[PDB]
């Protein structure tokens, strides 16, 4: 009951990103109510590794942060995508094109070309102008927010507990904002 | 006379199956999407129609 507790598996916001408020994990519960002595002490054993594997992966792949379920990720803790550098290949170099034109030779069509013999092509940046904050994917909550395994639970003052279990939390309120 | 036509079709005895798997395929009693990392630690409510 308090020893191996079945862990609160948490719910994805799609919309957000945040974490929806986790639940107590209803749906993969054996029925080990039929069963006797030899078995009952093997259906303890399951669920006490699987609160074991619960904790050396939470060591191994979640952020070490205070506030579990944070409102407003910081930039640096949350994926960007960085690209190459797109190369764009300018095609004709108007530098010495306009003087042709005005030769009196008009152009269609369209080294690169004949009249000129040089061909330059620039580089920029194709990443964001800012890192983005406020929110993490689907696959950031892949990696993070594993099924916390919440020993001896509920045992304890007031605002100690996790508040953030309850699916209807601001976590910087202390308060549901509820139908106002 | 004219005439427009008009087809349905009719089945029987058996019932539309939707399979959990990615492309559709029953490779196995498990699926491909689910035993992957996600909706075997996370949940998610569904909303059909």
């Amino acid at each position: 009951s308090k020893e191996i507790p079945t862990p609160y598996m948490w719910s994805y916001q799609p919309q957000m990103g945040l974490a929806a408020g986790a639940s107590q994990d209803y749906s993969s519960r054996m029925n080990w109510l039929s069963a006797g002595p030899h078995m009952i002490g093997r259906v303890n054993g399951i669920r006490a590794t699987r609160n074991q594997i619960l904790l050396e992966q939470a060591a191994l792949t979640s952020t070490p942060r205070s506030q579990l379920n944070p409102p407003n990720w910081p930039a640096v803790q949350v994926y960007q995508e960085n690209p190459a550098p797109t190369t764009v290949l300018l095609p004709r170099d108007a530098e010495a094109e306009v003087q042709m034109t005005n030769s009196g030779a008009q152009l269609a069509g369209g080294g690169r070309s004949s009249f000129t013999p040089r061909q330059a092509y620039l580089t920029l940046q194709s990443s964001s102008s800012q890192p983005r904050s406020g929110g993490i994917g689907t696959l950031q909550f892949v990696e993070e927010f594993v099924p916390s395994v919440y020993f001896n639970p509920f045992s304890g003052a007031p605002g100690l507990y996790p508040d953030d279990f309850i699916p209807n939390y601001d976590a910087v309120s202390e308060s549901v904002d509820g139908y106002d | 006379v004219p005439s427009l036509t008009q087809k349905k079709f009719l089945c029987d005895r058996t019932m539309w199956r939707i399979p959990f798997s990615s492309n559709f395929m029953s490779m196995g009693a498990l699926t491909d999407l689910g035993q992957n990392m996600l909706y075997a630690n996370s949940a998610h409510a569904l909303d059909m129609t």
